[PDB]
């Protein structure tokens, strides 16, 4: 049995945290009589030698993240989904920080969608006590996560309701169970336990100023030992150990750090805030937010080679939270595509990771560069009047949501800066915060976020754009055009959303479905292959193979796979001749005599000899145009 | 005007306007409705003439909002450039003891006209972007034409500047003329006492121009000051390296409005 889970502490800018731990590990001293708010995270292990019949001595750590909001674009890397979570109110400024929880809350919905929370009072001394019934009205399940139990200790000295939270505290951790699983009591290799007991007995026994430790001191460790894992049993076993904070370690390939393992990781977290807190108050010939090379033993390099790795640097926190005035040349209401993604709040580290992704991306319309001006909420890289993309953070009037205002041109190179910008963001709202995009069958079908888009069937002075949800009008694929309950006048899709329509990719690739007789339904059309998804067709007077996709390819994934295909155009490659929706197809060469498997297999005499060199001659030249295309084919 | 007290609030109240929530505009844009709310007292033809009296402060922008130049951010954007190579960009410095009252908004109202390729109506015209700060201005025909004109603190340096950046083009050069031009008007007519000519000075006055050039790209910006690149182009096209004589720049490439460029 494995019995180790993490106790993360949540608040804001100054409550009950470094103080409710201390009389919650019961830490007897207290020496610091007055300390200071937290920097970094503050990691720490502390076990639970619980004194009843069972017996599991569980050893839990606690993360009590730092408060203040400078240190806010680093706490989404430590927020894993196997944890439990608290919560402070500060009770002081009673109805007031109830709603200043939220932005938290949402945040750890959005990191961890399925993971308990427990509100905790830390302040009976002063004051008030009406802050229950806001939480029982609005936060208690609006889209907030499963709230757990809610206590209201006095903090400052230990008592009965301290006790009551430790006791609560101690049975959610054992009633932890996500999917029916157990976490707290799971079933693991005793290889990993050995593993854990060693690392966590080598920690004491690294240098304080670098911690870090290469693969090869990892590897003469298990050599000293008698682990039985191989170079296959690593990759999953400090995987494991670092889902329970032993030590963290980074399995991303162009984040080029994997050799590296961070041991301690109170260190590491401590050092990623360091260049956060530093200042100048000299003469600021820099704008406030950007920073150069400005200060030991080679560690400097590797300073803000982890800086870089983590996208901390420019830094994206304490930069130009005013916006300056944009005015855009063409802004009569059609030359713009403008679309929006509500949601109830921004998540932490959104805009800092957002800001990082489009900034690299100097090739678009592809190498020219573009003019930029970054602030806390922006981006507004443009090139001409005629190609810009502003991406800017704005809250509408009678609105307490978050919105996420991305302006283009409508003309040619706009469509495509507006696929590439709205793909970025899906990709980053898929992989950082997946409990946003999460379904809600059960109860209204919210998601949280409703992206939208702007249309006005007037060409100028409409005075006003219609919102309509990208859902609702993706379903209205099956004709080309839009129109309203008065049907006189329409707008075409491709000029309000030109990615749903596969307008971003190069035109060349137009499905053109008048010209176009195929017939899905029949099999004998299918001979190309054996129960394969290719069938046989006609397309502009030449006989083509089309490839329906089934529902798994979604647009966005098909539309990625589009823009990487169409460039490739060699001889010895089977080239694309078109795509479109109704249905999601794809119309390629037909290879009269197959694949050549088939011919292998039962016309082993049709080879004369010398078309076995001209196959391969092809196939050698389809591979050396591949691999100039820097493009690995991977199984032949 | 009887009351010179109403009228002097007046310009303080329309100074001092902030809405709560923080509203679809950034620092220094204001909407009629918002103005004409915020005033408690909601008064019908006085805010017209309130609107109609700001011929000395809130300039009309699409009939429907208000420019404030002189409420606009004070905090200079992170703005980067197309061309960072120093054989790229034409930078020219316009150092001052300080910036005169009311400076910093004459000098955006005045770069509120768009025609620079235009020239004037010649042709249609070519509406830039823009990016108002208090101490500056951006305007972008394309990545190989636009124009920064902004403030800059240097090291150790008591003074106040107004670092002008351009390309080192064609449309560079024009834009460069044009704001030169513009802002030497400016200098004349509004604040001579910057271009007086101190006898007590020996020549010496309040503005000094500068030009930044680099011999090799790379290395640090030597700034010559007009005054002597005037007589250097007088006597010749080039300028030449004291210390070795053979990396030779023209002069139609730190300076261009000097020769006519
Ligand atoms: N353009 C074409 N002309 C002729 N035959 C083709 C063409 N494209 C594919 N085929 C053949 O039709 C079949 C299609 O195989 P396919 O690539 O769809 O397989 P798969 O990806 O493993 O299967 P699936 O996607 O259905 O799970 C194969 O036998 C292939 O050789
Ligand atoms: N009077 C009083 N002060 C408290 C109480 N709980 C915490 N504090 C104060 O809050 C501080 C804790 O700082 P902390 O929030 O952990 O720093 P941060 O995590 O970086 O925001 C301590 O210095 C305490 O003085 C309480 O119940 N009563």
């Amino acid at each position: 049995p494995y019995n180790r889970m993490k106790l993360m502490i949540v608040g804001n800018t100054g409550s009950g945290k470094t103080t409710l731990l201390q009389q919650l590990m019961k830490t007897k001293k207290s020496d610091l009589g007055m300390q200071s708010a937290t920097v970094g995270i503050d990691v720490k292990d502390w076990p639970i030698q619980i004194r009843d019949k069972r017996k599991r001595d569980l050893v839990l750590n606690v993360w009590d993240f730092a408060g203040r909001e400078e240190f806010y674009s680093t706490h989404p890397h430590f927020m894993t989904q196997r944890a439990l979570y608290l919560a402070v109110y500060d009770l002081s400024k009673g109805q007031a920080e109830v709603d200043a929880m939220k932005p938290w809350l949402f945040n750890i919905k959005a990191r961890a969608s399925s993971s308990p929370v427990i509100l905790v009072g830390t302040h009976l001394d002063v004051s008030k006590a009406c802050m229950s019934k806001i939480t029982k009205e609005l936060l208690n399940k609006r889209g907030f996560p499963a709230i757990r139990d809610y206590h209201f200790v006095n903090a400052t000295e230990e008592s009965d309701a301290l006790a009551k939270l430790r006791k609560t505290i101690i049975n959610e951790s054992l009633n932890f169970k996500i999917r029916d699983q157990l976490v707290v009591g799971q079933l693991i290799p005793d290889c990993y336990v050995e593993l854990e007991k060693i690392i966590l007995s080598e920690r004491k026994n690294v240098p304080i100023e670098f911690p870090v430790i290469d693969r090869k001191r990892l590897l003469q460790l298990v050599r000293e030992n008698q682990l039985q894992l191989d170079e296959n049993e690593l990759p999953h076993a400090v995987h494991f150990l670092n889902e329970s904070g032993v030590l963290l370690h980074f399995q991303d390939p162009a984040l080029q750090l994997s050799d590296l393992y961070f041991v301690e990781p109170k260190w590491l977290c401590k050092i990623m805030a360091q260049i956060l807190t530093v200042k100048v108050e000299g003469c600021p010939k820099h704008p406030k937010g950007i920073i150069s090379r400005r200060d030991p033993k080679n560690y400097m390099t590797q300073y803000f080679k982890l800086l870089e790795k983590f996208q901390i640097a420019l830094v994206p926190s304490s930069l130009s939270d005013h916006r300056p005035v944009i005015e855009l040349p063409h802004c009569e209401n059609s030359e713009i595509i403008i679309r929006l993604y509500e949601m109830p709040y921004f998540p932490m580290g959104f805009w800092s990771r957002l800001i990082n992704r489009l900034l690299e991306i100097s090739p678009y319309m592809l190498a020219l560069r573009p003019n930029r001006m970054y602030w806390r909420q922006g981006i507004y890289l443009n090139w001409s009047p005629e190609a810009y993309c502003l991406v800017g953070s704005e809250v509408l009037d009678n609105h307490p949501e978050s919105f996420l205002k991305i302006t283009v041109p409508s003309c040619r190179k706009g469509c495509i800066l507006l696929g590439q910008v709205v793909d970025h963001i899906d990709s980053l709202m898929e992989e950082w915060f997946p409990g946003l995009l999460e379904i809600d069958i059960c109860g209204e079908g919210e998601t949280l976020l409703k992206k939208w888009a702007l249309y006005s069937f007037n060409d100028g002075e409409e005075h006003q754009k219609i919102l309509l949800d990208d859902l609702m009008k993706k379903a209205e694929e099956g004709d080309l055009l839009v129109n309203p309950d008065q049907p006189r006048l329409t707008i075409p899709i491709s000029q309000i959303a030109p990615d749903l329509i596969l307008a971003d990719l190069p035109r060349n690739i137009m499905l053109n479905n008048d010209e176009l007789e195929f017939e899905q339904a029949p099999e004998f059309l299918l001979g190309d292959g054996s129960f394969g998804s290719v069938y046989r067709a006609a397309y502009e007077g030449e006989e083509v193979a089309v490839k329906i996709f089934n529902k798994h390819t979604s647009l966005r994934l098909l539309r990625q796979e589009l823009v990487v295909l169409c460039h490739l155009h060699h001889p010895s490659l089977i080239s694309l001749l078109a795509a479109g929706i109704r249905p999601r197809m794809l119309v390629m060469e037909l290879a009269s005599k197959g694949s050549l498997d088939r011919l292998l297999q039962q016309d082993k005499a049709s080879l004369t000899r010398t078309l076995q060199h001209r196959i391969a001659l092809h196939v050698a030249d389809g591979l050396r145009y591949l691999h100039s295309a820097m493009i690995i084919y991977r199984d032949l | 005007f009887v009351e010179p007290k109403w009228l002097c609030k007046i310009m303080a109240q329309i100074l001092t306007v902030k809405v709560e929530g923080c509203p679809k505009h950034p620092k220094g844009i204001i909407s009629r409705r918002d103005v004409e709310k915020f005033l408690s007292k909601k008064r019908k033809f006085p805010k017209n003439y309130m609107t109609q009296y700001f011929k000395l402060i809130a300039l009309p922008i699409g009939e429907e909002y208000l420019l404030v130049p002189s409420s606009l951010s004070d905090h200079r954007p992170v703005i980067e450039l197309p061309h960072c190579e120093n054989s790229e960009i034409i930078i020219r410095l316009y150092e001052m003891p300080y910036f005169p009252m009311g400076f910093w908004s004459r000098l955006i109202n005045r770069l509120l006209e768009i025609s620079p390729y235009m020239l004037s109506g010649r042709e249609r015209a070519l509406r830039p972007n823009r990016m108002y700060w208090r101490q500056g201005i951006y305007l972008n025909w394309s990545p190989e034409a636009y124009c920064l004109v902004g403030s800059e603190v240097l090291d150790n340096h008591p003074e106040s500047f107004l670092k002008i950046t351009v390309p080192s083009c064609r449309k560079g050069c024009i834009l460069l003329g044009q704001v030169v031009d513009h802002i030497d008007s400016l200098m004349e007519e509004w604040f001579p006492g910057l271009l007086e000519i101190d006898i007590c000075g020996e020549g010496e006055t309040l503005l000094k121009k500068w030009a930044l050039y680099s011999f090799n790209d790379g290395e640090e910006h030597q700034k010559i000051l007009l005054d002597d690149l005037m007589k250097k182009a007088e006597e010749g096209d080039l300028l030449v390296n004291p210390d070795q004589p053979r990396l030779t720049i023209p002069i139609s490439q730190i300076a261009p409005d000097l020769i006519l460029a």
